[PDB]
Formats: structure tokens, C-alpha cells, sequence
């Protein structure tokens, strides 16, 4: 039933702040919290990410986090800003200065428990408590740094829930500081341990798709979170509307993780936007399927599935669909591990998301995703063997040690990913 | 791993407050050492003044003892 969703640092509550306008847009609350929709479907499954309270109002079961109040402040005057329930604004006055260190030992540690304090409430009304869901960047040190330790206090208090992430992978092409790597291998290291499931949104392939295929020759910000927020929507459609299929948390992670280390998700959306034609069923699921759709930058065709969620969203022939599903396993089956039979499942919704007829969105476990992971370990190691930048680091107590460790357990994450390719 | 995170900020905390530990005692050091010097300085010019006044003297009882 119930999911407890946390937003962590400046990207963290910049994405965060607009899932819950797409969402909220999609089950009918409007910015005061009143539902003014047309179907019974949009409220039937809404307590999984809001409460009710006194006159029909629904308030997002989501709790804001920074060490700055700066992009907080924006939230509170963005589009949604006043549905937030006011005491779940939990900020610090410090920043982090992208440094995992600050966000993970110093600065955050002094903050952590009064997070705990509105995670704890949140919870103690839930009827069932599922679990959690945090977005947040690897890059920088608030959702990074914070944001894991977060995880790790979440894990202990809760440790029979399941801990879901939105992950943002930081991109020399879309880039605010030369530490995002030693940020990230350390984020990296804790997900691996302390996430059942983890959505790697890679700013690389946001930038790549806006550039390439929506022909925005200067990517902002806003242009890279559109592309975040539609695959957001899409990928918990199905937590969030009546269905068959990976209808709640624990369910996804049973069908999608067959090693409990290897739970780092390759997603996509279809069709691209930033437009009139109808899109075709074998549109849809080609295109979803494609490289060039898919958010985190990896090629697919250079590793194999392990597991695949395909959700099919609009009014279409459901046995088209299944046509199509069936036409791309068997014409691309050697993309498809042998040793886990039937590994693709299609769910379809009636509800399309707004401005669209028709959209499709993908969740792979590919073995092609250790190529995300070996980009950021080259970034790392690039710095590391001159030991550059470390001493933002070692000033927060922090020894190199550490930094070997998570380095040589991502390396270990590659290799697993790619024993499993080769079996 | 909540021990590692106590040791961490400890560390922290520690190396902070040993680096103005060791600031205040070598500025402390320094300005000591300079006092006494320029003090030493300034006292054998003084000594070297006064030996003047001292031979000063000699000359005049020279000349009172010549006659
Ligand atoms: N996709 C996306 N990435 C962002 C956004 N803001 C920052 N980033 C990325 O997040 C990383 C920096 O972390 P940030 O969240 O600003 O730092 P924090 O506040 O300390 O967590 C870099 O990799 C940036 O490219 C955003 O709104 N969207
Ligand atoms: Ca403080
Ligand atoms: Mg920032």
C-alpha cells in the first residue's frame, strides 16, 4: 500500500518537485490538493502516494531534504509548491559544496535525524508501509552524500521494507564540478549494498536525447527533468493505477532482480518529446526498445536482458500489444539470457499521461549497464592515481582507504554484471 | 557503520583542532624568539654605548692625572 517518497539536494527536489506535478496532474489534484477529475481509476490506488486529509484534501507522502534552503525555497514557489505538507520541508543552512563527504559524515550527519523524526510520522500513519522511494543526483554531496546515509538510517530503522531510488548518474557533458566521479563511486558503493532497486537516469543519455533526437542544440535543466519526469510517471504507472503486473514494490523487485546486487535499472520512454501523429503500436514498442530512448547511455545490443518491464499506456489493442512483445523477443532472442525463461512482462494502462495518446515505458536489467558504471570508474581512477581533489575529502575525516574500497567494489559490480553476460 | 561515521567526524574534529593548536604554539614560539632577539640586539648597542662612556672617563682622568 503505502510508499514514503524523499527528495534529496538541488536535483533531487528539482526532479522530485516535478513528479509530483505529472503526477498529480495524472490523478486530478490540482495545486491547492482537491480532486477535480472525471474517473474513478485515478483515485482508487491514490493513498499509495498521498494522505488524506480534513475536506477531501490529498497531501503527497513526501518529505524535502536539502542542506541548503535555495532550491527549497523554489519548490514552495513552484507550480505544485503549496501541496507539500509545510513540516515535511526539512533543511539545513550550511550546503555541501559538492562534497560526499559533507553530505555523508560532517554536515548531514548534524541534520539526519530530524529527516528520521518526519520519516518516522509519515510512517506511523501508514495502514502498510511498502517502502520508500528517493531521488536525488550521485554527483553532487547533498542527495549523493546525505541522500545514502538516508538509505543506510532507513534500512536500520526499517529493515524488512523495500528502498527504491531515482538515481542521477552525473556527465562530464552536463557537468558542475571535476569531483562528480568521486562522488558518485561512493554513492554507488552504498546503492549496491543498501537499494533493492535503483533507476540509473544517466545525464549523459538526457543530454544526448535532447540533442540528437529533440534537436535542442543548448540542453537546460528543464529540457534534461521533461525527459526525467515522463519516465518517472511511466515507471510507477503500475504502482499507481489498478493492475496485474509489478503492481507494488516488492513484486517489481521479485521480477526484475535475479541477484540481489544487480538491481540497477536501464530505463526508456517512448515516443521522445520536448505533436500530432498518432503513434502505431509496433512504433511504440520498437522505439522503446531503441538506444536512442533509453535514459541511462548504455547500448543495449552490447550486453543481454536479464529482466524486462514494458508498460504500454492509452487505448490500444491489447492483443497487438502482445503481438508486438512477442515479435521483438523472438526476432532479437539471443538479446534475451536463455537461463530465465519468459523474462519480459507487459503491463498496459488506460490512462495515457497528458499530451499524449499513446506512450510506452521500458525498465531493463541489462548486463550492458556495467558500461555506465566503467565510464564513471575511468573518470575515477583518472584523478584518483594522482590522489587530485582529494583534500576537499580528508578535510571531513575522511582517509583514502575509503576511496579504494568503493572504488574496488563498483570494479566487482562490473565484473558480476559481466559474468552474467557471458553465461 | 555508525562507529566508521563516529570515528570520521572525530578525526575531523581532531585534525581541525590540532591545526590551530599547533598555529597558536609556533606563532607563540616565533614572537618569543623575536622579542628576545631584538632585545639582544638592542642591549649590546647599549653595551657597546656605554663602554664609550667608560673610555670617555678614562680620557678625562688621563688628563687630570697628566697634570
Ligand atoms: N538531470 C538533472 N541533473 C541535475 C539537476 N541539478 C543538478 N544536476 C546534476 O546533479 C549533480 C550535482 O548535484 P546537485 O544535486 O546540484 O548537488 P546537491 O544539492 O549537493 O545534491 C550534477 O551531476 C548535475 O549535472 C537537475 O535539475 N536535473
Ligand atoms: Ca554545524
Ligand atoms: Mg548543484
Amino acid at each position: 500500500r503505502e510508499i514514503v517518497h524523499i527528495q534529496a539536494g538541488q536535483c533531487g527536489n528539482q526532479i522530485g518537485a516535478k513528479f509530483w506535478e505529472v503526477i498529480s496532474d495524472e490523478h486530478g489534484i490540482d495545486p491547492t490538493g482537491s480532486y477535480h477529475g472525471d474517473s474513478d481509476l485515478q483515485l482508487e490506488r491514490i493513498n499509495v502516494y498521498y494522505n488524506e486529509a480534513a475536506g477531501n484534501k490529498y497531501v503527497p507522502r513526501a518529505i524535502l531534504v536539502d542542506l541548503e534552503p535555495g532550491t527549497m525555497d523554489s519548490v514552495r514557489s513552484g507550480p505544485f509548491g503549496q501541496i507539500f505538507r509545510p513540516d515535511n520541508f526539512v533543511f539545513g543552512q550550511s550546503g555541501a559544496g559538492n562534497n560526499w563527504a559533507k553530505g555523508h559524515y560532517t554536515e548531514g550527519a548534524e541534520l539526519v535525524d530530524s529527516v528520521l523524526d518526519v520519516v518516522r510520522k509519515e510512517s506511523e500513519s501508514c495502514d502498510c508501509l511498502q517502502g520508500f522511494q528517493l531521488t536525488h543526483s550521485l554527483g553532487g554531496g547533498t542527495g549523493s552524500g546525505m541522500g545514502t546515509l538516508l538509505i543506510s538510517k532507513i534500512r536500520e530503522e526499517y529493515p524488512d521494507r523495500i528502498m527504491n531510488t531515482f538515481s542521477v548518474v552525473p556527465s562530464p557533458k552536463v557537468s558542475d564540478t571535476v569531483v562528480e566521479p568521486y562522488n558518485a563511486t561512493l554513492s554507488v558503493h552504498q546503492l549496491v549494498e543498501n537499494t533493492d532497486e535503483t533507476y540509473c537516469i544517466d545525464n549523459e543519455a538526457l543530454y544526448d536525447i535532447c540533442f540528437r533526437t529533440l534537436k535542442l542544440t543548448t540542453p537546460t535543466y528543464g529540457d534534461l527533468n521533461h525527459l526525467v519526469s515522463a519516465t518517472m510517471s511511466g515507471v510507477t504507472t503500475c504502482l499507481r493505477f489498478p493492475g496485474q503486473l509489478n503492481a507494488d514494490l516488492r513484486k517489481l523487485a521479485v521480477n526484475m532482480v535475479p541477484f540481489p546486487r544487480l538491481h540497477f535499472f536501464m530505463p526508456g520512454f517512448a515516443p521522445l518529446t520536448s505533436q500530432y501523429r498518432a503513434l502505431t503500436v509496433p512504433e511504440l514498442t520498437q522505439q522503446m526498445f531503441d538506444a536512442k530512448n533509453m535514459m541511462a547511455a548504455c547500448d543495449p545490443r552490447h550486453g543481454r536482458y536479464l529482466t524486462v518491464a514494458a508498460v504500454f499506456r492509452g487505448r490500444m489493442s491489447m492483443k497487438e500489444v502482445d503481438e508486438q512483445m512477442l515479435n521483438v523477443q523472438n526476432k532479437n532472442s539471443s538479446y534475451f539470457v536463455e537461463w530465465i525463461p519468459n523474462n519480459v512482462k507487459t503491463a498496459v494502462c488506460d490512462i495515457p499521461p497528458r499530451g499524449l495518446k499513446m506512450s510506452a515505458t521500458f525498465i531493463g536489467n541489462s548486463t550492458a549497464i556495467q558500461e555506465l558504471f566503467k565510464r564513471i570508474s575511468e573518470q575515477f581512477t583518472a584523478m584518483f592515481r594522482r590522489k587530485a581533489f582529494l583534500h576537499w575529502y580528508t578535510g571531513e575525516g575522511m582517509d583514502e582507504m575509503e576511496f579504494t574500497e568503493a572504488e574496488s567494489n563498483m570494479n566487482d559490480l562490473v565484473s558480476e554484471y559481466q559474468q552474467y553476460q557471458d553465461a | 557503520k555508525r562507529e566508521h561515521e563516529r570515528e570520521v567526524i572525530q578525526k575531523a574534529i581532531e585534525e581541525n583542532n590540532n591545526f590551530i593548536k599547533m598555529a597558536k604554539e609556533k606563532l607563540a614560539q616565533k614572537m618569543e624568539s623575536n622579542k628576545e632577539n631584538r632585545e639582544a640586539h638592542l642591549a649590546a648597542m647599549l653595551e657597546r654605548l656605554q663602554e664609550k662612556d667608560k673610555h670617555a672617563e678614562e680620557v678625562r682622568k688621563n688628563k687630570e692625572l697628566k697634570e
